[PDB]
RNA sequence: UGUAACGGGGCUAAACCAUGCACCGAAGCUGCGGCAGCGACGCGCGUUGUUGGGUAGGGGAGCGUUCUGUAAGCCUGCGAAGGUGUGCUGUGAGGCAUGCUGGAGGUAUCAGAAGUGCGAAUGCUGACAUAAGUAACGAUAAAGCGGGUGAAAAGCCC
RNA sequence: CCCGGCGAGGGGAGUGAAAAAGAACCUGAAACCGUGUACGUACAAGCAGUGGGAGCACGCUUAGGCGUGUGACUGCGUACC
């Protein structure tokens, strides 16, 4: 089964109306280190909710 | 004696494409489609020059019929009465008066009514 | 066109337009449909028609003051400066000088000059008569031309 | 006050000062034309319904310009019949400014 | 002061990169960098370098305070595609397009 | 009488028929050959 | 000049109230359609709604001639196979009296966006009471 | 431009014979 | 398949028969402007009549393109060709001017000669679309973790 | 010199008449794909035009109509070979 007519750029873009990516609503700030991180994730420097969970 | 067609061919296609501005999709971008559309636009324009004359008269007659009826006479009887009185204003002008000068239009109606009487 | 007579692909089944030669003119690198051959563009001009045309041209030249009939036209040495001086003195820049005895010195002196051509009375051609602005003719040449054309 | 006069096969409801475009007239630019057959004149309650022309009604106008109208393209095309014809057209016109209208 | 950085011939189809680009369009450079940081896309990596390069250019060449910079214009143009051959069943070949992209990020105070 | 003033007598030079060059020409498409048949074929035609 | 065309931003529509009691269905619907479309106004433009707001009262008492009260059938399909549904005039009046008038007028209005807009100006009430007194409808004999 | 076509390859289904 | 044997709404006339008088209604006819073909008539034009839907096809008259002479002329770094806008202009194929781009060619006129006009040929070559960010990523023998290196490690090293 | 992986790519600087002549280099069309701006578009049925036509934006030499762009609504209209 294939198209009988080429779809238009309009239809192509209409289908892609739902393809838009969404960015994180907001980044959380560590109380101790002050770094930003995804909520519920350790900071890049290994701090979670004010505690150095992993070293270096 | 070899002739290259690029420069001339380009101009012809540009001409048709320029006449196809505003057209949807391929109709305004692709020559094969733009060409067909430009031709059909011309066929429609030719046919519609005559239709413009038909539609406006239709509009004029309806406006006259509305205005006349408000004055207590139908369109068929008003035109008949106008001819008996020998008035020769065209339907275009009658319609214009019917919208802009109702006092004058009422005068034409009374004259038409007297001619019938 | 260089290539083989092999059919590029089978006649049926491929889904492509039928082909028979890679040298087809509908194909890039294919042969020219009506390729040119060496041609001879010479036309036949009836002797009378040719001579008649010459007489018409000569007549216009006279009517238009484009024929300077002089008895003698010559230069001392085959030097361009000499003929250039003579032509400015005569007040002619573009001229076709016809002489009865094409002078060798005159042939050499006018060779470099491009608006000046020196020909004998037997070398006149129709286009040269019409092309050059003036047609200086020596007394000898005029008689020769009249006698030749008769 | 306005007036209706038939010019160039068509009628026109005009008021003094209104420039009108009529079918081409053989009248020089500076010249002035008079349309005698005034179909109707109206001054409020005053309404002169010419039957067919308002007696003594005359519209005085000065020619203001003679020119060709917008180019119209006439395209004729018979489909599948190897027939297609093209033609242009620029209708000639005459603009007239109403100098005056006389009851 | 519109400083511009461009990653030309960036391996990645424009369609994919355009997804990420739409996110940071009109966003302060700082907010943009964060959004790029936590976007799980290869294009996010590509865009971030161009965005960072643009910020660096504004400061080094145009002495623009980074705090004021914002992503004024960001757009992805299709680049030259690399033509490849992918074998298929029954001896049939299917050309493959390796689509590149040109990423242009523009930063300015206004 | 100059090389850019000589002209042919009226009627001496008639332009040839160029076939297959559009509807306007009048010899476009079929080029006067009509529709199908042996005569319309290239190299077609019965012997004398 | 160019023929005047009614302008929707300036058109002045008026409110009327009609009583359907005794009025023959079709003959009444035609007048509504004309007035809804603006065909009674010299400013009528076929592409602008110049009509007027018309309120109909006592839609349940509209009259019909012959044996239409029982024989006239209003058919509709629901878009489901075997979905043809038929309601007679008497049935329609009892169940949905206003629909009897609305269908007639809607069938007599232009078909398309503007026709739908013209239909929105018809307020059909099955009884002798309406709630548009603020609009002050002017009694209109039909 | 289009590439040179392939020679007959194995076919998935028999052509229907209409007769 | 759905009313589905007035196009519909609706109609007791908004049906039908008769009589009559209005009106609507076409690219028909007339009015107004313009163009062309043909025939008369006068003096080259004017005046008058009339004609102008077209396939195959016949007849006539043109536009434009490259090339030769005219042209060791003319135009052109004070911006050629080409590109791309804009305005004007002819009944058409067109033409002319001009902004920008371009960076060195172009070419009046009247003649001459053609590889002289493309949308189709399942045409040929190249480029780019569509399906679509879809199917799939090639044996279902299988991976997990620590450390290392690194800009980055599920895949590399240990 | 700066960002970048002692990357790719780029921003400066400099050369040049010119760097949108930077080597993927003369000119740089079209298909095709984007960013920005103006107008329209989420009660609306079909060759997507044409004939009418409101509103809105813009630039104009009365404060004026005009020009340009868009085109709600509406008549007619089933591509080409
Ligand atoms: C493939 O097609 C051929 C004809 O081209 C035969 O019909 C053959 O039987 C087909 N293959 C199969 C598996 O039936
Ligand atoms: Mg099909
Ligand atoms: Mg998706
Ligand atoms: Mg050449
Ligand atoms: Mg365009
Ligand atoms: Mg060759
Ligand atoms: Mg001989
Ligand atoms: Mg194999
Ligand atoms: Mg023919
Ligand atoms: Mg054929
Ligand atoms: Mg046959
Ligand atoms: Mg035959
Ligand atoms: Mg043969
Ligand atoms: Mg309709
Ligand atoms: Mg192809
Ligand atoms: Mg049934
Ligand atoms: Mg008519
Ligand atoms: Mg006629
Ligand atoms: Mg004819
Ligand atoms: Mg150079
Ligand atoms: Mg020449
Ligand atoms: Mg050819
Ligand atoms: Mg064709
Ligand atoms: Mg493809
Ligand atoms: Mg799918
Ligand atoms: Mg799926
Ligand atoms: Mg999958
Ligand atoms: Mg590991
Ligand atoms: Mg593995
Ligand atoms: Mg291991
Ligand atoms: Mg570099
Ligand atoms: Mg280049
Ligand atoms: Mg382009
Ligand atoms: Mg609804
Ligand atoms: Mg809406
Ligand atoms: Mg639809
Ligand atoms: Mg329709």
């Amino acid at each position: 089964a294939v198209q009988q007519n080429k779809p238009t750029r309009s239809k192509r873009g209409m289908r892609r109306s739902h393809d838009a990516l969404t960015a994180v609503t907001s980044l959380s700030v560590d109380k101790t280190s002050g770094e930003k991180h995804l909520r519920h994730h350790i900071t890049a420097d290994g701090y979670y909710r004010g505690r150095k969970v992993i070293a270096k | 004696a070899r002739v290259k067609r690029g420069v001339i061919a380009r101009a012809r296609h540009k001409k048709i494409l320029k006449q196809a501005k505003g057209y949807y999709g391929a109709r305004s971008r692709v020559y094969r489609v733009a060409f067909q559309a430009v031709i059909k636009a011309g066929q429609y324009a030719y046919r519609d020059r005559r239709q413009r004359k038909r539609q406006f008269r239709q509009l004029w007659i309806a406006r006259i019929n509305a205005a006349a009826r408000q004055n207590g006479i139908s369109y068929s009887k008003f035109i008949n009465g106008l001819k008996k009185a020998s008035v020769e204003i065209d339907r275009k002008i009658l319609a214009d008066i019917a919208v802009f000068d109702k006092v004058a239009f009422t005068a034409l109606v009374e004259k038409a009514k007297a001619a019938l009487a | 066109v260089t290539g083989s007579g092999k059919k590029p692909w089978r006649q049926k089944g491929t889904g492509r337009a039928r082909s028979g030669s890679i040298k087809s003119p509908i194909w890039r690198s294919g042969g020219v449909t009506f390729a040119a051959r060496p041609q001879d563009h010479s036309q036949k001009v009836n002797k009378k028609m040719y001579r008649g045309a010459l007489k018409s041209i000569l007549s216009e030249l006279v009517r238009q003051d484009r024929l300077i009939v002089v008895e003698k036209f010559s230069v001392e040495a085959p030097k361009t400066k000499l003929l250039a001086q003579k032509l400015k003195d005569m007040a002619l820049e573009d001229v076709l000088i016809i002489t009865g005895e094409l002078d060798e010195n005159l042939f050499l002196a006018a060779r470099n000059l491009h608006k000046v051509d020196v020909r004998d009375a037997t070398g006149i051609d129709p286009v040269s008569l019409i092309a050059f602005d003036k047609v200086v003719m020596t007394a000898d040449a005029v008689k020769q031309v009249e006698e030749m054309l008769a | 006050m306005y007036a209706v006069f038939q010019s160039g096969g068509k009628q026109h409801r005009v008021s003094e000062g209104q420039t009108v475009r009529l079918e081409k007239l053989d009248i020089a630019t500076g010249e002035t034309v008079e349309f005698a057959e005034v179909l109707m004149i109206a001054n409020g309650e005053e309404v002169k319904i010419g039957v067919p022309f308002v007696d003594g009604g005359v519209i005085k106008a000065e020619v203001v310009a003679h020119g060709r109208g917008e180019k119209v393209k006439i395209v004729k095309f018979r489909r599948r019949k190897h027939y297609r014809k093209q033609q242009g057209h620029r209708q000639w016109f005459t603009d007239v400014k109403i100098t005056g209208i006389s009851a | 002061m519109e400083t511009i950085a461009k990653h030309r011939h960036a391996r990645s189809s424009a369609q994919k990169v355009r997804l990420v680009a739409d996110l940071i369009r009109g966003k302060k450079v700082s907010q943009a960098l964060d959004i790029l940081t936590y976007t799980n896309k290869k294009a996010a990596v590509l865009v971030k370098k161009v965005l960072e390069s643009a910020i660096a250019n504004a400061e080094h060449n145009d002495g623009a305070d980074i705090d004021d910079l914002k992503v004024t214009k960001i757009f992805v143009d299709e680049g030259p595609s690399m033509k490849r051959i992918m074998p298929r069943a029954k001896g049939r070949a299917d050309r493959i397009l390796k689509r590149t992209s040109h990423i242009t990020v523009v930063v300015s105070d206004r | 009488m100059r090389l850019n003033t000589l002209s042919p007598a009226e009627g001496s030079k008639k332009a040839g028929k160029r076939l297959g060059r559009g509807i306007g020409s009048g010899l476009g498409k079929t080029g006067g050959r009509g529709h199908k048949g042996q005569k319309s074929r290239s190299g077609g035609g019965v012997r004398r | 000049m160019k023929t005047f065309t009614a302008k929707p931003e300036t058109v002045k529509r008026d409110w009327y109230v009609v009583d359907a009691t005794g009025k023959t269905l079709g003959r009444l619907a035609t007048e509504l359609a004309r007035r809804l479309r603006g065909k009674h106004k010299a400013e009528y433009t076929p592409h602008v709604d110049t009509g007027d707001y018309i309120i109909v009262l006592n839609a349940d008492k509209v009259a019909v001639t012959g044996n239409k009260r029982t024989d006239k059938v209003y058919y509709h399909h629901t878009g489901h196979i075997g979905g043809i549904k038929q309601a007679t005039f008497e049935e329609m009046i009892a169940r949905r009296p206003e629909r009897v008038i609305e269908i007639a007028v809607k069938g007599m209005l232009p078909k398309g966006p503007l026709g739908r807009a013209m239909f929105r100006k018809l307020k059909v009430y099955a009884g002798n009471e309406h709630n548009h007194a603020a609009q002050q409808p002017q009694v209109l004999d039909i | 431009g289009k590439p040179r076509p392939y020679s007959p390859r194995p076919t998935s289904h028999p052509r229907p014979i209409r007769v």
